[PDB]
């Protein structure tokens, strides 16, 4: 067809478009023109995609009113390919000047005087530049951007302490751009003023002189203030003598990944409090003098509000100076904090925050910003986001790694340079959930919002309503926290709406009638993050939502999901909350190439499917009578299984002669790292076996068992397992009076949880836990005493009990006892607590 | 060796498919070869230094060029071809 090919010569031009916009994102265009060029080209780039988009899906619904369809998508396609000669015709020099693109050293400026709440850092990092080896260590102190480094890095620089310690104090101010050679001339500089005769000595000769002037000044600290890369630091320490003369290097930066690198073990700085935020800006404000009564009350939200960030709060205070005396004017800039700081002051907080953002590849940028989309202050769930980015189209990826790896490296990346803060690490020491500061996250919003137009907020304000069809003819996604269901009322007309993300933390039960409202006004909907709304049924389009990628919902009464979903080709992510225990998947989801995960809720009656699901990788909750042989085949690189439902039928073996069951289905996959079994037969009075190990899984990592009842006698089976990590037990998942322990196994657990436990006893070994870190015993009000065996893990950190028996009370203590013996006795503590309440019982 | 499968109706787009090819190492050997057979045509031909700055997408870089590897390279061709240049009118990449 003739239309296949102006798709072809539109993809070709697209091409270089998009490669002009890569390049163009390299570096901040102040120039006006450009700005509004790139975001033309940008505009153009993305109508193109959504124009290529119903190419394609059109082109696969004709596979399987057409007529109209082709003649509308051919007309588009002529209009934005008409749209493109006229950028290439008329904007040709445009293009050019930002391909030609191509000074003062702005160190920084930090409070001599009146630094709040640095006492106790400043001593912790001091005292860690007094110890370690002879050689040369690094002290790097890291964190986000504007928290306090150079303010901490110069506190220690003039503190008495230091300055006696260390005879040569040197601060030198790497930054993104720096010369190799005017550093080590700045160095030469502090000894010696005679710059002549280093007018044409090489680089390299000039750090062997700074080595000679370094090491005849003794012991010496050198404050490498922003160094952002590590070849940078390569680059500058081949002038650091390594005297054996205990000489430290203090390096603040705002990347862990170089702070770890350099040391093992690098020196987070910390936020301010709410009362040394108060406290700072109170003194910023008022110049020696306390606050008047009436501006107390709003003065401190505004401290609150600056989330513990310095920067923040001397932004903050200097809208305050202009702003006058009064309780209306304070309370103005309450209601504005984050305002005051990005927009009215682009100098100080949004100039540094651009300096990391700008720094990030082009696919972090877009993963970044959108972790604005979510409510300022909230948690975001790690693995939520991670299928975010990767069911939007952020993560271009075309190695071997699957995405969901490369994806939590690039959330891994953020972390690493401070861009986005971890709230909770599991066990295993992957991200469970992740914040962004208040600060970076209202640069989110300004920047995906003005700039780059990722995504766009919607709420009904004082000076703001639900855009009209004039704004959505422009918005690429929606984001909305509350009144959702009077947004959709009004009938709005997304046509070029890519995403709509109910990041609002409220369950919201949407009416009926306003169900089709969702996809019937977003026809290219690919993401549909509608997590807290409550769907109640479904309809026929919300099927038609044939670009659609990501879909969440929760449901009370969708009992079974329809087969009209396997029209949806495209669908990477399933997730359904839903509270009932039974859901049956009608769809033939097996066809669907890039299905990824399946996050069911209840018991997923699969349906019967030379094609194998290659991206496959979860399935949350599965029904046993679905494990067939065919199932395991179609999935090899599969990485969790869930299993919820009569586990019965999962155990029993025929009497016709095979001894095999559908467990051995389970062990067959030679990729499994993750397994949950959920029991639901609760009349029976039968304690349960556990299969053999040799028919487990070869490359189990993880396990998850629920109120299966599993005999005590039966888990020496589960320590057979070579690569078992972690184990969770909840609701009573083994029953029996007695647990006793055979020697050996375990040989790589790492973390126990138990809850509800069903033993009164509990007897082991010391074989049994080589490499434990945590054990957890929540509500085990039946366990007497625990064994003394436990006490021998070396690598022991955390055991946690919640409402213990008296007994069990006086185990823990014994067992406290013993490895407080035996911390003492040399080994250094890996940070024990106990939670015992009241502390005067048993003592 | 068939005349289809080397001059691929375009050369930056192949270019490109053979660097993407090289992450896989199954495919690491295959790519480094056509590599070299895509330097082949580039010599039997002679063509303008254009298309090969312009396939090795040296178009966007400011002062960064010389540190770039591809600029080697790029060095290299010309030197190459002005090694089995036709005729002795010089080829430069001033130009
Ligand atoms: N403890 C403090 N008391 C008072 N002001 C502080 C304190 N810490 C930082 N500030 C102020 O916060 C602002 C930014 O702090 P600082 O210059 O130390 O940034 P930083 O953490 O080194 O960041 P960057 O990565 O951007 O260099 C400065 O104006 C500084 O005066």
């Amino acid at each position: 067809l003739g239309i296949q090919g102006e798709v072809e010569n539109l993809l070709t031009d697209l091409n270089y478009f998009n490669a002009f916009l890569k390049e163009a994102a390299k570096s901040r265009r102040e120039n006006e023109v450009l700005k509004e060029l790139v975001k033309k080209i940008r505009k153009v780039v993305n109508d193109a995609e959504d124009s290529i988009d119903k190419f394609v899906v059109e082109a696969k619904r004709h596979d399987d009113t057409h007529v109209a369809r082709a003649k509308g998508v051919a007309d588009e396609i002529k209009s934005i390919r008409e749209r493109v000669k006229e950028i290439r015709d008329n904007d040709a020099y445009g293009l050019q000047a930002i391909t030609l693109d191509d000074e003062e050293r702005k160190a920084p400026v930090v409070e001599e005087d009146d630094v709040v709440g640095f006492d106790d850092e400043a001593k912790t990092v001091i005292d860690r530049l007094i110890g370690g080896s002879d050689y040369v260590e690094v002290v790097p102190v890291v964190g986000m951007p504007g928290l306090g480094k150079t303010t901490l890095a110069y506190k220690i620089y003039k503190d008495p302490k230091v300055e006696y310690e260390f005879f040569t104090r040197v601060w030198v101010y790497v930054s993104q751009t720096f010369k190799r050679r005017e550093i080590f001339l700045n160095i030469i500089s502090k000894f010696t003023r005679n710059t002549k005769q280093y007018d044409d000595t090489p680089e390299d000769d000039l750090a062997n002189e700074v080595k000679e002037l370094l090491g005849k000044g003794g012991k010496y600290l050198i404050v490498l203030d922003d160094v952002w890369t590590m070849e940078a630091w390569d680059r500058i320490k081949i002038a650091f003598p390594n005297n054996g003369k205990r000489n430290r290097v203090l390096m603040t930066t705002r990347q862990s990944n170089v702070a770890k690198r350099c040391n093992d073990k690098p020196h987070d700085l910390k936020f301010l409090t709410k009362d040394e935020s108060w406290e700072l800006l109170e003194k910023k404000v008022f110049h020696k003098e306390k606050c008047p009564p009436e501006l107390e009350l709003p003065g401190i939200s505004i401290a609150e509000k600056c989330m513990g960030l310095p920067l923040a709060i001397v932004v903050i205070a200097g809208a305050l100076i202009g702003k006058g005396k009064t309780t209306r004017e304070w309370e103005l800039v309450a209601a504005s904090v984050g305002e005051h700081l990005i927009n009215r002051d682009p100098e100080n907080c949004k100039k540094l925050v651009q300096m990391s953002y700008d720094r990030l590849p082009y696919d972090l940028k877009a993963c970044f910003l959108y972790c604005g989309a979510f409510p300022g202050g909230s948690q975001i769930p790690a693995k939520k986001l991670i299928r975010l980015w990767i069911a939007e189209g952020f993560i271009q990826y075309q190695g071997p790694l699957a995405l969901e790896d490369v994806a939590e490296d690039h959330l891994n990346d953020l972390v690493n340079r401070n861009l986005v803060m971890v709230t909770q690490r599991s066990c295993s020491g992957q991200i469970k959930t992740c914040r962004v500061h208040d600060m970076l996250h209202e640069f989110c919003r300004h920047e995906a919002m003005m700039e780059e137009n990722l995504f766009q907020e919607i709420k009904q304000g004082q000076e703001r309503s639900f855009p009209g069809k004039q704004e959505l003819a422009t918005y690429r996604r929606l984001c909305i926290q509350s009144l959702i269901p009077e947004f959709l009322s009004m009938k709005p007309s997304g046509e070029h709406v890519r995403s709509f993300l109910c990041v609002g933390s409220k369950k919201i039960d949407m009416p009926p009638n306003e169900i089709p409202s969702i996809p019937k006004a977003f026809p290219l909907l690919r993401v549909l993050d509608a997590e807290s709304i409550k769907f109640s049924r479904f309809s026929r389009e919300f099927f038609k939502l044939f670009h659609l990628r990501y879909i969440a919902l929760s449901t009370d009464k969708i009992k079974t999901i329809p087969a009209d979903f396997g029209n949806l080709w495209n669908i990477q992510t399933l997730i359904v909350e839903t509270q009932q225990a039974t859901l049956d998947i009608k769809a033939d989801i097996w066809n669907m190439t890039r299905l990824r995960h399946v996050c069911t809720n209840a018991s997923a009656t699969l349906p019967s499917t030379n094609l194998v699901n290659r991206c496959l990788q979860t399935l949350s909750t599965i029904a046993p009578e679905c494990c067939t042989a065919e199932v395991f085949t179609r999935t090899p690189n599969l990485k969790k299984l869930g299993v919820r439902g009569k586990i019965d039928a999962l155990l029993e073996s025929s009497k016709d002669g095979s001894g095999s069951g559908l467990f051995s289905n389970i062990g067959k996959l030679g990729c499994l790292e993750y397994l949950k079994l959920v029991n639901d037969t609760r009349l029976s009075s039968k304690p349960l076996h556990l299969p053999p190990a040799y028919i487990f899984p070869q490359k189990l990592k993880k396990l998850s068992l629920v109120d299966t009842w599993f005999e005590w006698k039966d888990m020496s089976i589960l320590g057979l397992l070579p690569e078992l990590e972690v184990l969770k037990l909840k609701e009573n998942a083994f029953k029996g009076q007695s647990w006793e322990q055979e020697d050996g196994g375990f040989p790589r657990l790492q973390v126990l949880w138990i809850e509800r436990t069903d033993l009164t006893s509990w007897k082991a070994s010391s074989g049994n836990f080589p490499r434990l870190k945590h054990l957890a015993l929540i509500s085990c009000d039946k366990l007497e005493e625990l064994p003394a065996e436990l006490a021998d893990v070396k690598n022991l950190q955390l055991i946690e009990l919640q409402s213990s028996s008296e007994s069990a009370a006086r185990s823990a203590r014994a067992i406290l006892k013993r490895n407080q013996e035996k911390e003492q006795d040399g080994d250094k503590g890996t940070g024990f607590k106990l939670s015992i309440f009241p502390h005067d019982l048993g003592l | 060796v068939i005349s289809t499968l080397t001059s691929l109706h375009g050369d930056k787009v192949v270019y490109d498919t053979i660097q993407a090819a090289k992450l896989y190492p199954q495919l690491s050997e295959l790519a480094l070869k056509l590599e070299k057979d895509q330097i082949r045509f580039w010599i039997a031909t002679r063509k303008d230094p254009s298309v090969v700055f312009e396939a090795l997408n040296l178009n966007w870089a400011g002062i960064s060029i010389f540190p770039k590897p591809e600029f080697s390279a790029w060095l290299k061709y010309v030197d190459d071809v002005n090694a089995r240049h036709p005729k002795e009118a010089p080829l430069s990449i001033i130009p």
